[PDB]
């Protein structure tokens, strides 16, 4: 129901406006949900 | 027997109290500290020997990750109900596992919101809820922690404003000297990690915590063949300031402090179905074994 999930990213910015998947993995460089 | 289902907070209490009416030459169940909505936050400690190495283990402080307390009881149940295959941790390792930090938001998520995090103690109106890994006195209120009071990360009004976070500090504090390994469990991600969560930099010592860190992952690449990626919370996930695992590195001085992401299932990651439980616990048994194997080995 995210479609911020699983979204490339490199900083937090980029997965802005999510709600689920508002964090940046590093590792993955994906948006993901706290963990 | 644990691994089948979901235990529900007081399941997971009558568990530990069976356990020590069932053991109590191995096994001693005690109460930690209170939860803010008044449940029990109890421990149980395993093979409590003068003079041990003790490992604390701690599970279940966000609510939505249930396969973390679900992990922290299967270990209970081979260390407790199955010594006798695991005599190699059960010699100079002393074990103090407390399987759910946060009993009121993982309450909260098997009757409410499945995917609530944090705990459940209002914040001054309009939202409830301190994320518990930002709230240790340790750089709290740091990079990675939110002032907002709605917000998934959440650092709290203080630190230690939670019960819940002042009950894993007293017990990690009254174990000051003798706790060897911090390990807490959360979910999701394979990932084992370690100090800083407040800065990229790496502690002086991170080349021993990477070691054990090491031993667990590949004892699941040898058991299972999965992938754990190894390394410094901040560098493989994200920063975190005011976790638990740099606090009881710095603040308690445990040599070998570790967060631990277990495996992700479901549609939402943390949200494996009941049928996968005992496939995931198995694996991720095989890894904390290796790496309590480890600490112990120092010795
Ligand atoms: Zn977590």
């Amino acid at each position: 129901a995210d479609p911020i999930c699983n979204k490339p990213c490199k900083t937090h910015d980029d997965c802005s406006g999510a709600w689920f998947c508002q964090a940046c993995w590093n590792s993955a460089r994906t948006c993901g949900p706290y963990v | 027997d644990v691994s089948t289902s979901y235990l529900r907070h007081n399941e997971i209490n009558e568990y530990l109290q069976t356990l020590s009416q069932k053991y109590p030459s191995l096994v001693s169940v005690e109460e930690a500290g209170t939860s803010y909505e008044g449940r029990s936050i109890k421990t149980i400690t395993i093979n409590k020997k003068p003079g041990n190495a003790v490992v604390f283990l701690d599970a279940g402080i966000h609510a939505r990750e249930w396969i973390a307390p679900a992990t922290a009881l299967y270990a209970i149940e081979q260390l407790v109900e199955h010594s006798s295959e695991n005599q190699e941790v059960l010699s100079n390792l002393t074990w103090v596992i407390m399987p759910v930090v946060n009993p009121d938001g993982y309450e909260f998520s098997h009757e409410t919101d499945r995917f609530w995090r944090k705990t459940r103690k209002p914040t001054g109106k309009s939202c409830k809820g301190t994320d518990g890994n930002r709230n240790f006195d340790y750089h709290w209120g740091e990079v990675g922690a939110s002032t907002q009071a709605c917000a998934d990360t959440f650092r709290g009004e203080t630190a230690f404003s939670e019960p819940e976070t002042r009950a894993v500090r007293d017990a990690v504090m009254k174990l000051k000297g003798s706790c060897k390994f911090y390990l807490s469990l959360h979910s999701y991600g394979n990932y084992i990690l370690y100090p800083w969560g407040w800065t990229s930099k790496l502690p002086e010592t991170w080349e021993a915590i990477d070691e054990v860190a090491q031993a667990g992952a590949e004892a699941i690449k040898q058991s299972t063949g999965s992938r754990y990626t190894v390394g410094s919370s901040t560098n493989v996930l994200y920063a975190a300031a005011g976790g638990s695992d740099d606090w009881a590195f710095a603040v308690a001085e445990v040599p070998i402090s570790i967060t631990m992401e277990l495996p992700g299932g479901g549609n939402g990651g943390f949200n494996p179905p009941p049928s996968s439980i005992e496939k995931i616990v198995n694996e991720s048994w095989v890894g904390i074994k290796a790496m309590a194997l480890k600490v112990a080995q120092m010795f």
